[PDB]
């Protein structure tokens, strides 16, 4: 299982605990991955995006040179600079096992990702040597670059006022950005408002369902304008943390949830990165990643089923639209069928996706292991 | 181009949804106006005349300024560059050049940006220094024969062959233009002032009564300004507060100039080797690579746009800077911004900018950017208190003679003041028809027409004061609740308090040009006199006093006051909650040909809260019953419109309007009307105002109407989009089809026939 | 667009408009709503001797545009002229 964006702005503190830690297993292809990306970057179409400039070895070695961790975050370096951490973690898996990457990769059952890793999920289950794993690594990681750049030409950021910008920080909310999480919540609920707020809205900015992480675990999407707009609807339906309701009829009570902005920094799943998507093709086309390249299954976003099923059509091609414009099913792509174990490689230490799922699946008794950590705060997780 | 367009943006710093595609606009900076007219801006410096270093030059000052009304910049827009020399004159620093550009799109001039350059070093070429002003606007007050002998007696003061408006009594005002080359930079070497002297009519007419020419040479002042400055007055000036109110706070805005400049010279125009390279800006003896002048205005100007006119960009009117920091790059400026001022409506708002580290300030001057959306809406009857807006007018010089030639009015024509009136309320008083002055007043009285036509067919004129004759010594009004309780004068009382309250305003420049404005009952009047100059106030009073007059002499009432008629407010909120708008006007409209009586909703307040009718005591009596059964019969009319057919719920009610009519019927002649469920009625009413009834008497207040108003006084462009009226809830259209949603609602006469002729008015 | 035709026209316009207000309802529903709806001023502001059309204008935001304005992201300012006084005027104390 690969993680992905998850309220994870401490990303490039995962590195350092990998460059710093296994030296030995990664110094190489974190040293030649970094040049892709330093390469990348001057492109003259990532230069705007890339003001100031992607040199991951320079921010590692001289610490006060590292960048402010608002530009971090942003979706060009966010993506492919994070693909790199889920990359060393499978790598030095395998590394400290003393095997290599088709060894690992044929004692797993399935494989999928929290969108950005879907990515590396799919072309990490295509090498089976050091070599062949440092090709299908430098293919997703300049894939993403080229996701995550193009999405935020298509939809870049708009400064919003500053009234209504201080208003969502102080009522508990966040920083307004397109990416809207609500938790506790049940999709019929969570709809009505959205169909609400989108009711009184021009059809240009309206209000989406973008991923669907358990029964009351969503995410919204939509122009952040519009999303504030629906946030100061729900905010007069919920109840404040003040309120005692244990003298309250049950089916009386006003409603115990949470609203939340998320650092993502574009509309993915969503029409809104339409325009995009046509971009993102034609700058990979170079490569091509058919679905019988494919040793272990790789199960959609949108729907559980895997992708070997594919006609060796390129997974790029698809896994470009399952990101920028389809919702993430996530409960369903998840459902691996008897399942003992399941390994969190992706990005963030007891925040990776691990945890959440671990929830989605308490009852069954699937096991969860966060391979990025060695000890944490949750005692739930290995 | 929608290109160049987001290169500009991209590069400055500026990121608002108008800017780009998304959200219901996209429009370009007015930054961009720079970018554009880049031509006409620059080629000026170039001339024999004005010859100096221009590779020792430096940007000094730019100011952009929105036309009135004009839109901003599109990306689909043609513009075409104009520009000329407002002034070159040398100061110590260098030499100066101000340019005057305009940028015209379809022939209309948009927005001129201004600006100043500086060649800098020593100059003495005074033979070539000059200056273009234009004279702040001044007003002039004539008021004896010495003021207007003086005015005449100058050499400067052309009077024209216009008319012989007796200049004594009014003001003028003058608007100059003039020229001045310099020679010393302390003594001008040649002045001329040329401009044109206005008056105003009491009908609001602008006349050019004279103009204004004087020339000399090797002066030291301008002669004719300073005659101004004394007996006279500026005006349409700034009026800033005690205090300036801070905009972001303490919390001090932060920008950075950033590496290369080159990223600017791209989208700008500007190559000048001065802000890119070494070794050119190394020859002019600068800090080094300095940042583009033009950019750090750009950049703080963003901030000026989201801060000041929250994400609007419309509103931002304009702008001007004064660069005196040269910013070099990676630099940390630091932005404060001040609510300083207001002019027409319009914040002024202080921008300061400074190095982050030396506090030397990098940018200075204010922004004319447009206060949000508003909405004016002024009150009708029934909230006269009194002494209402007296400590006003003790405070206001303003609203004072507002008051004041409203009372001069009244004392001289009718024999009272409304003043009076309104300070120390009246239970009764009197006029009297004294002397010379005196006779004239009951000419007044006795020429009070009022219009009630016979059930044949033949128009009664009437009059108003009944008890007035040439035999007739004194009038005397009366009410034992109040003079300023009866409407003859609660009315023009009202309308004062509030066309001065608002005229106040305007006077400190918070009246906004592009808003919308209403009045309820009353204040639809006031309303109009207020932002529109629909008619002097003294007319405006009169209309109004004649309004309350015909107003209470349509009902009839016997010895004991006892009136017909009453009115009385109704909360279907108090029914069920099923109970529409179009339910309380079904159970009315249905009671009203039933019960053959007088019945209507008058007001219409709040969408489920508020209602009033007028009409019969005992239709009032009978919707107060039927309201008090389907509260207490627990009705839904959405369950029985599917249950009951349209005829089933209507013979269902024509069974219980005739059940409670005849039950109000044996009850007392005079129905004393009380507190129901949502029937609360209202004390103090006589008349069923706004209704069918009064329809009787808006013959004689029309011809009225059209004695008080005069079709010169009025602009088209103040209520051409603005005015809400009460019988058309739609802003104010002179459309043809306009006339047809007011015909069909009223049936003006004037109006089919002048729907009729519509082609006439191409 | 003559202006010498525009005049006469607005002016009987007014004039018939002013006249008829006696026998015509009121409809200040649809006037607040003008207003409120179609052109979204963020900024009433009442002029009288009481607050009588503020809680006026505040109980059809409740009762009506309670959804449209927490939507929207429109801000509501209402102003009586006695009550909201300093704030009409723009002035605050440092």
């Amino acid at each position: 299982i690969f993680g992905g964006q998850g309220n994870i702005e401490e990303y490039f503190d995962e590195l350092r605990e990998i460059y710093t830690t296994y030296p030995s297993f990664v110094e190489d292809l974190i040293t030649s991955i970094a040049e892709l990306l330093q390469s990348l970057a001057r492109e003259w179409d990532a230069v705007k995006q890339y003001p100031k400039g992607l040199d991951i070895l320079q921010w590692l070695h001289n610490p006060e040179s590292q960048p402010d961790t608002d530009y971090l975050v942003s979706a060009p370096v966010s993506f492919p600079l994070i693909g790199l951490v889920q990359l060393a973690h499978y790598m030095i898996t395998c590394k400290t096992l003393g095997r290599e990457p088709g060894e690992l990769l044929e004692r797993f059952s399935g494989t999928t990702g929290h969108s950005q890793g879907i990515v590396v999920a799919a072309a990490i289950a295509t090498a089976r040597t050091w070599d062949e794993f440092a090709t299908a690594a430098k293919r997703a990681v300049e894939l993403l670059f080229w996701i995550g750049l193009r999405s935020q030409q298509a939809y870049p950021r708009t400064s919003l006022a500053p009234s209504t910008l201080q208003d969502s920080v102080e009522n508990g909310e966040g920083t307004p950005t397109p990416m809207l999480s609500i938790r506790d919540l049940t999709r019929s609920a969570v709809q009505e408002h959205i169909d609400a707020t989108n009711q009184h809205l021009p059809e240009d900015r309206h209000i989406g369902i973008s991923l669907v992480n358990s029964a009351r675990n969503f995410v919204v999407t939509g122009p952040p304008i519009s999303l504030y707009g629906l946030n100061l609807r729900l905010r007069k339906v919920k109840a404040p943390t003040g309120l005692d309701q244990n003298r309250i009829p049950f089916t009386q009570r006003k409603a115990r949830f949470v609203n939340r902005f998320l650092p993502i920094t574009a509309p993915f799943h969503s029409p809104y990165l339409a325009g995009a998507h046509a971009h993102i093709l034609g700058d990979v086309d170079d490569m091509k990643i058919p679905a019988s390249s494919l040793v272990i299954p790789v199960y959609d976003t949108k729907t559980g089923q895997d992708l070997r099923e594919l006609g060796d059509e390129d997974i790029i091609p698809e896994l470009v639209r399952m990101i920028t414009y389809d919702p993430v099913n996530w409960e369903t792509a998840t459902v691996f069928p008897d399942a003992t174990h399941i390994v969190d490689f992706g990005p963030g230490g007891v925040s990776g996706i691990g945890v959440l799922t671990n929830r989605n699946k308490d009852g069954t008794g699937v096991r969860v292991i966060l391979a990025g950590a060695i000890d944490g705060t949750n005692t739930e997780v290995g | 181009n929608a290109q160049a367009v987001a290169d500009f943006v991209h590069a400055v710093g500026n990121t608002g949804e108008a800017f780009v595609d998304r959200g219901k606009d996209f429009f370009a900076p007015m930054d961009f106006a720079i970018v554009v007219g880049w031509k006409a801006i620059t080629k000026p410096i170039f001339p024999r005349k004005i010859d100096g270093d221009l590779l020792k030059l430096v940007h000094l000052s730019n100011g952009y300024r929105m036309v009135p009304g004009a839109e901003p910049l599109k990306v689909g827009d043609v513009l075409d560059t104009t520009a000329q020399i407002n002034a070159v004159i040398n100061q110590d620093s260098g030499k100066m050049v101000e340019v005057c550009g305009t940028l015209k799109r379809d022939g209309k001039p948009v927005m001129y940006v201004t600006s100043q350059f500086l060649y800098r070093g020593v100059y003495t070429d005074y033979e070539n220094t000059f200056q273009r002003k234009d004279e702040v606007p001044m007003q002039l007050h004539i008021a004896t024969p010495q003021d207007l002998a003086v005015l005449r007696s100058k050499e400067w003061f052309k009077l024209d062959d216009q008319h012989d408006i007796e200049l004594l009594g009014q003001t003028l005002v003058f608007r100059l233009q003039s020229l001045v080359r310099f020679k010393n930079k302390n003594v001008y070497s040649s002045v001329q002032t040329i401009g044109q002297v206005l008056l105003e009519l009491p009908t609001k007419e602008i006349i050019q009564v004279a103009s204004v020419d004087y020339e000399a040479g090797e002066s030291h002042g301008n002669p004719v300004i300073d005659y101004l400055q004394r007996h006279g007055s500026s005006i349409e000036q700034p009026v800033n507060f005690e205090n300036p109110i801070p905009l972001s706070g303490k919390t001090p805005l932060e920008l950075r100039a950033p590496a290369s400049n080159e990223n600017y010279a791209r989208v700008s125009g500007d190559y000048n080797p001065i802000h890119v390279s070494r070794v050119f800006s190394s020859y002019a003896n600068l800090p080094g690579t300095i940042t583009h002048g033009m950019y750090t205005s750009a950049a703080v100007r963003s901030l000026v746009e989201t801060w000041a006119a929250e994400n609007n960009i419309g509103r931002v009117r304009s702008y001007h800077v004064n660069m005196v920091g040269m910013v070099l790059p990676n630099d940390a400026i630091t932005v404060k911004l001040e609510h300083v001022g207001m002019i027409a409506g319009r914040k002024i708002i202080k921008v300061d900018a400074r190095n982050k580290d030396t506090d030397e300030s990098v940018l200075q001057g204010e922004a004319e950017v447009e206060q949000p959306v508003t909405a004016y809406v002024f009150t009708g009857q029934g909230s006269q208190e009194q002494g209402m807006g007296m400590d006003l007018y003790a405070t206001s010089p303003v609203a004072k003679e507002v008051w004041d030639r409203a009372d001069k009015h009244f004392r001289e024509n009718y024999g009272f003041s409304i003043i009076d009136i309104v300070k120390n309320n009246p239970k009764e008083l009197t006029v009297h028809f004294g002397g010379p002055r005196g006779k004239i007043i009951r000419q007044n009285y006795m020429s009070m027409t009022f219009e009630t036509v016979n059930a044949d067919g033949s128009i009664k004129t009437e009059k108003i004061f009944k008890e007035v004759d040439e035999n007739s010594t004194s009038y005397t009004y009366r009410s034992p609740s109040g003079l300023l309780s009866a409407t003859q004068f609660t009315q023009p009382a009202l309308t004062l308090m509030e066309k001065a309250s608002f005229e106040d305003m305007r006077s400190k420049g918070l009246v906004q040009r592009d808003s919308t404005f209403a009045g309820h009952s009353l204040g639809e009047y006031s309303a109009l006199v207020a932002l529109a100059d629909v008619m002097p106030i003294e007319s405006l009073v009169s209309v109004v006093f004649y309004r309350g007059l015909t107003m209470q002499v349509a009902v009839e009432r016997d010895e004991q006051g006892r009136s017909n008629y009453a009115m009385c407010a109704v909360n279907p909120s108090r029914i069920s909650p099923t109970f529409t708008e179009q339910a309380l006007q079904y159970v009315v409209e249905n009671i009203a040909e039933v019960t053959g009586w007088l019945l209507e909703i008058v007001n219409y307040n709040v969408a489920n809260m508020q209602y009033v009718a007028a009409g019969d005591l005992r239709a009032l009596d009978t919707l107060a019953n039927v309201l008090n059964i389907l509260k207490m019969q627990k009705i839904d009319i959405q369950a029985l419109m599917q249950s009951m057919s349209l005829e089933d719920v209507r013979a269902h009610l024509v069974e219980i309007i005739q059940e409670c009519r005849k039950q109000t019927e044996a009850k007392p002649q005079p129905v004393q009307l009380e507190r129901g469920f949502a029937t609360i009625p209202l004390r103090g009413i006589d008349v069923p105002f706004h209704s069918t009834f009064l329809r009787s008497g808006v013959k004689p207040f029309r011809s009225f109407l059209l004695k008080k108003i005069n079709k010169t006084t009025i602009d088209p462009s103040k209520l051409i989009g603005k005015y809400i009226p009460n019988v058309t809830a739609k802003p104010f259209e002179i459309s043809k089809e306009y006339f047809e949603e007011v015909h069909r609602l009223t049936g003006s006469p004037k109006i089919a026939n002048i729907l009729a002729n519509w082609d006439k008015y191409e | 667009m003559r202006p010498e035709v525009e005049q006469e026209l607005a002016y009987t316009l007014l004039v018939e408009l002013l006249a008829y207000q006696f026998a015509m309802p009121v409809r200040w529903i649809e006037t607040q709503d003008v207003i409120l709806a179609e052109k979204r001023t963020e900024r009433i502001v009442e002029i009288g001797p009481s607050d009588t059309l503020g809680g006026m204008a505040r109980r059809t935001l409740q009762s009506k545009y309670e959804a449209y304005d927490a939507a929207t992201s429109v801000q509501r300012q209402i102003l009586c002229y006695c009550k909201d006084a300093k704030e009409i005027y723009y002035d605050v104390e440092p």
